[PDB]
């Protein structure tokens, strides 16, 4: 009962109209060409009709009436393509949630999957439980694989919410869309069973707070140089400070010297002009909250962060519980420091932005995440 | 559970078994081998 | 000065690097430099290189060898045709480290076995043979420079003799493999010569 | 749930006279006790600029509803620049008619009191100093939850909170030393030392304790009806010039 | 009546499903490797001798003539992978030896 | 400052010839724990930090690649480094290798150098696995192909056949031919990685 692409579901036409109105004209032309090449309905004779239509500069409404009333829902595969192109177009609408892939002792396992044989295995594992249809494509810019898993029910077939699972190419961290119903656990457990094929893999989730876009979660926790530094160590993730040993020595930071400012270490902040010193103070704040040199937003916007500082004075465990909120936390913190409200001499590393989107405690001066 | 009981039975019959000179000095053991093996490329 | 101290003392001990000269043409740069691997003070071997930068759009075009101290020259003859000098420098340094560790292990074993029974070295230093009563034990330690991983990998095998003939090799290889796996290198060899003694147990 | 709004009073006045005019305008009877209270009754005050005259104008009515129940706690001193103020709760119309009578009869100037940051810090310091009958100040503790609400570009950082549990607060207080001011000598230097966030300059909104009080920038929400002496002493000290 | 008929036939079907699942195992699944069941289901499209070696040592041992033939073939394949490992290590040794010889001659 | 300029230039070119090795230990200090001792106004470092600069040198383009950095910070109560902020991508497992070296605890400098050398061998293996396929492309023996980020799974084209390779550490384990001679051609190309370059001319001649 694994549904093929030629099956058509029963959905409302106006919501597909509303979805397909959120796309440009050339992707609609590509979609019409691919659907007529694969399925058709009502060769190259009908192609010049749309070639002449897009040359005249028509609106999107007449061409979306064309696509919705030469096929009259279209099918399950066409809906999957529409929704996946909508995911490619506007990435700010979704919400990802990462999860690691452990095996055996606890060593991480790179997935290294192939898009061909994985799809039929996932479908023949899921079809023994529910009605299902999967669809897997490659992101055109970022090197990830986005898999759209859709499920159905019988009161003909009432659709469910489509569930996304994003595989990066060479990382043991697998993103899935944020859900907590029994279908989400079923799909994630089925993928954890069918991706292995030699030795068993489990999916311990590494985070509990969702993050917004796929570029952000890819830069945070995918295969990238920014995967761990992420904060004041952002200079080491781009290497803009050193050159190769085969470079010139005349243009070297050892020979040229960088303009620096003498720090203050006495308590000279609670007792409160020269625009070069003002520019150096803004450069110091830019160094501490970011890399070397809009204008407040960081590399990645982080939604929610909750810290915990468990210090120890005279054998007393003194806990505090910082919590944050908003659109971009560390950018707003850099803005608040830029207005001379936070003494940047005493801002620790975990507050500064490193180990971003990780809400964990601190036990004697070294960060550790929370389960 | 069968592997757990078989491991316990094997440990008890090895405790009766005779390994006096070459084994009983460790029965710091496998960690220095892995250290010197990934050092000397053994 | 502190960065050169961290580069010289802490991360490459007993290595004598000294730059010699440099020159530019109109946009390339030449550099002659020598290394003196001085971990073995009894016979330290040296080498001399000559590199040609592009010096902007940073590229290595020409690099070659000026002179080698004739102690590893035949062994380096296979490795110095790969045209990848990073493998050459790291392989020479790892060879010096491995040879110093090997001669330290053999000096430890001879200083602990020179009392009870006899001992003598072999071909260059690659194998060590002890004898008793007769019964002989041969331990092999071969350092193989790479050619056609790239670090110089070592090989350890042992062999016994009961006076009449050599023993079987499969059981001795399994025993020495398990004993090195379980005890180590500096401790496993002491255990294997103690079990080839076998006076009591 | 008794939200205490705060208003100012321009001129020093007595309240024993003219109250019968309020009774005639109101057709009710109210009791106005004259408590000549004094802050830190411990003798390290000099008995000068430490006493106040409190006029708890209660409304002894049927207590079936709390939103119509409204006290009027007053304070005064004949030595400072601005001598008096009041604070009212409830949602009655009697608050409006009595502020009408106070504006009409004595001829004074009323205005709402907005709070500073160090004023909120001193109020959180004073709202936990409990007075017992044995002439000493025992200090309870509460798991305080501070709050902030700054405004940044594109609403980057909307609101963020610092929560300190009770045992940690007691540990910081016992580790600082013996003093009557924990929240201005121990915790705020600790937050500045371990975070760098000076809470005197950051925009405070709601210093909230563990269900006991809720200090805001425009009002004070409590759980019991009464308000302590040091709280009104700190408030009256704050509005001076 | 049809519901009771179905319930009686399901109660009869339960004993049949328990008996036909508790038959002779005939070396069943979840006991071999990936490559053994992939060669069972046909067209694996990816051969890999290392996984065949690591999975052929995982199969158990056991019309007794075909059982003897299976155990003989199992011993034969065990000897195959044994000789494969021996020949690989010996070929590496021979290649190192002739590399030293080529270095000397050059 | 002319003689000191020439001395600093010699120091910089010495740093360059040491950095051409690949594994260097540059000093570092975390700017938050620069505590003042208040005995003379001087500044001592509370928690020491030691930065490893891994740098793989290519051969095809004959230039140094982007160097990966590993940073180690000493713990406050154990006198052992723990891996603070590394920049290696996550297909090369770093935390498990740091737990595996010397039983988890790393004390001396050469104990860290062993971990740096292991990660260096992994990086150079990945780099050579990418380079050999890129030069097989540049020699035009193969058609257009796709590479992974670690060059462990590639798929190229020959004149008729689509070929998939899944390669382990510098030797090929799983192959795939897709489009009884196919099985012989499948097992024939299995082996080393330069053996693939030799055996591709054995079937495309």
């Amino acid at each position: 009962l694994r549904l093929e692409d030629n099956y058509v579901p029963t959905s409302d036409t106006l919501v597909v109209f509303k979805q397909l109105m959120k796309l440009p004209v050339t992707v609609l032309y590509d979609l019409t060409l691919s659907w007529f090449a694969k399925f058709g309905g009502s060769i190259y004779l009908l192609t010049e009709t749309l070639d002449l239509l897009i040359e005249k500069g028509v609106r999107r409404n007449v061409i979306v009436n064309r696509i919705l009333y030469v096929y009259w829902g279209l099918n399950v595969f066409q809906l999957a393509e529409i929704d996946c192109h909508l995911m490619i177009s506007k990435p700010e609408k979704f919400k990802w949630l990462p999860s690691k892939a452990l095996r055996g002792d606890g060593k991480p396992y790179v997935v290294k999957l192939q898009p061909a044989k994985f799809i039929e295995n996932l479908q023949t594992d899921l079809a023994k439980i529910y009605h299902c249809h999967v669809y897997m494509f490659k992101h055109p810019s970022l090197p990830v694989l986005i898999t759209r898993i859709q499920l159905f029910d019988s009161n003909p077939l009432i659709s469910r919410r489509p569930y996304y699972v994003a595989f990066p190419l060479n990382s043991p961290i697998i993103f899935h869309s944020v859900d907590k119903d029994i279908y989400a656990r079923l799909v994630l457990q089925s993928i954890s069973r069918t991706i292995s094929e030699r030795e068993t893999i489990i999916f311990k989730p590494v985070q509990k707070i969702p993050v917004k876009s796929i570029h952000n979660i890819m830069t945070l926790l995918g295969p990238s140089r920014f995967a761990e530094s992420m904060g004041p160590w952002e200079c080491y993730a781009s290497a803009n400070f050193e050159r190769s040993p085969l470079h010139d020595y005349k243009k070297h930071q050892g020979l040229t010297g960088k303009k620096v400012m003498v720090r203050e270490f006495d308590d000279s902040f609670l007792n409160d002009e020269e625009p070069e010193i003002r520019r150096l103070r803004l450069e110091k704040n830019m160094i501490k909250f970011k890399g070397s040199a809009s204008r407040y937003s960081s590399l990645v916007p982080i939604e929610k962060v909750g810290f915990t500082l468990k210090n120890e004075i005279n054998s007393r465990i003194i806990t505090i519980k910082l919590k944050f909120n908003g659109n971009d936390i560390f950018g707003g913190l850099h803005e608040l420091c830029d207005k001379n409200l936070i003494n940047i001499d005493k801002v620790p590393g975990w507050l500064a932005g490193e180990n971003g989107s990780f809400s964990g405690t601190i036990m004697n001066g070294d960060f550790q995440r929370e389960q | 559970m069968n592997l757990k009981t078989n491991n316990k039975k094997r440990l008890t019959e090895k405790l009766i078994q005779k390994d006096l000179h070459p084994v009983l000095n460790k029965a710091d053991g496998p960690v220095t081998f892995r250290n010197d093996s990934h050092e000397l490329n053994l | 000065n502190l960065r050169l101290s961290y580069l010289r003392d802490h991360t490459y001990p007993h290595l004598q690097v000294s730059v010699q000269s440099r020159d530019r043409v109109h946009g390339i740069e030449v550099l002659v430099v020598n290394y003196k691997f001085c971990r073995n003070t009894m016979n330290p071997f040296e080498i001399q290189f000559k590199m040609f930068y592009k010096f902007e759009d940073s590229t290595l075009l020409k690099w070659e060898i000026l002179r080698i101290s004739t102690n590893v020259r035949l062994k380096a003859k296979q490795l110095l045709a790969t045209r990848n000098f990073q493998k050459c420098l790291l392989s020479l340094y790892e060879f010096d480290k491995i040879k110093s560790k090997k001669t330290g292990i053999f000096q430890n074993l001879i200083n602990l076995l020179k009392r009870k029974t006899r001992c003598y070295l072999m071909n260059n230093s690659d194998s060590l043979i002890v004898e008793r009563v007769t019964i002989k034990l041969q331990i092999n330690f071969i350092i193989t420079m790479p050619g056609e991983c790239f670090l110089p990998m070592s090989k350890i095998s042992i062999a016994l003799w009961k006076g009449g003939e050599r023993f079987n090799q499969i059981d001795l290889d399994e025993i020495c493999y398990g004993l090195i796996k379980e005890y180590g290198v500096k401790t496993g060899l002491k255990e294997i010569c103690n079990v080839c003694l076998f006076p009591d147990m | 749930p008794y939200t205490w709004k705060f208003l100012g009073i321009s001129k020093q006045l007595s309240l024993e006279n003219g109250i019968a005019k309020l009774n005639q305008l109101l057709n009710l009877e109210v009791d106005l006790d004259i408590q000549t209270i004094r802050v830190p009754s411990d003798p390290d005050g000099g008995t000068a600029a430490d006493e106040y005259i409190r006029y708890e104008m209660r409304l002894d009515i049927s207590n079936l509803d709390e939103g119509t129940y409204s006290k009027f706690i007053f304070l005064g001193n004949s030595k400072m620049e601005v001598p008096m103020f009041l604070c009212y709760c409830g949602t009655d119309n009697r608050n409006e008619v009595v502020l009408q009578w106070l504006k009409a009869e004595y001829g004074v100037i009323m205005w709402p009191i907005k709070f500073e940051q160090k004023t909120m810090i001193k109020l959180a310091d004073a709202s936990i100093v409990h007075v017992t009958k044995e002439n000493i100040e025992q200090i309870t503790w509460f798991s305080s939850k501070l709050y902030f609400e700054p405004e940044t570009q594109d609403k980057n950082l909307r609101q963020f909170s610092i929560e300190i549990p009770r045992e940690s607060c007691e540990g910081l207080a016992l580790g600082y030393g013996n003093t009557m001011h924990p929240y201005n000598d121990a915790i705020v230097p600790y937050i500045y030392n371990e975070t760098g966030m000076a809470v005197e300059r950051l925009p405070l909104t709601s210093v909230i304790l563990a269900g006991h009080t809720k200090i805001m920038r425009e009002s004070i929400v409590t759980s019991t009806r009464s308000l302590r002496n040091r709280v009104l002493a700190v408030v009256l000290q704050s509005i001076q010039f | 009546l049809s519901k009771e008929i179905y319930d009686n036939e399901s109660e009869l079907r339960a004993s049949q499903s328990q008996q036909i699942m508790e038959l002779v195992g005939d070396i069943p699944k979840y006991s071999l490797g990936s490559e053994l069941r992939n060669r069972v289901e046909g067209e694996p499209q990816s051969t890999s001798i290392e996984r065949l070696i690591e999975d052929v040592l995982k199969l158990p041992q056991m019309d007794l003539k075909v059982l003897s033939e299976y155990s003989n073939l199992r011993k034969d394949l065990i000897l195959k992978c044994q000789a494969l490992q021996i020949g690989e290590s010996k070929l590496s040794d021979i290649l190192s030896q002739t590399n030293s010889i080529n270095s000397l001659t050059t | 400052s002319t003689s000191d300029r020439s001395e600093l230039e010699d120091y910089i070119v010495l740093e360059n010839v040491y950095r051409m090795f690949g594994i260097t230990f540059f000093p570092l200090v975390d700017p938050i724990d620069l505590k003042i001792k208040d005995a003379s106004g001087e500044i001592f470092v509370d928690r020491e930090m030691l930065g490893i600069r891994l740098e793989v040198f290519s051969e095809r383009t004959s230039q140094f690649e982007k160097p990966h950095y590993v940073l180690l910070k000493k713990r406050i109560k154990s006198n052992s480094w723990f891996l603070f902020k590394h920049t290696i991508p996550s297909f090369i497992d770093v935390q498990g290798i740091f737990d595996d070296t010397n039983g988890g605890l790393v004390i001396s400098h050469d104990d860290a150098y062993l971990f740096a050398k292991r990660v260096f061998l992994q990086l150079v293996e990945v780099q050579k696995r990418r380079q050999i396929f890129k030069d097989l492309e540049a020699k035009k023996i193969i058609h257009d192909l796709d590479l992974d980020l670690e060059s462990s799974m590639v798929s190229f084209f020959v004149k008729d056949i689509k070929v998939e390779l899944f390669v382990k550490q510098n030797e090929i384990v799983s192959c795939s031919i897709l489009d009884n001679n196919k099985s012989k051609w499948e097992i024939a190309l299995l082996g080393s990685l330069d053996d693939l370059e030799l055996k591709l001319n054995h079937s495309f001649a």
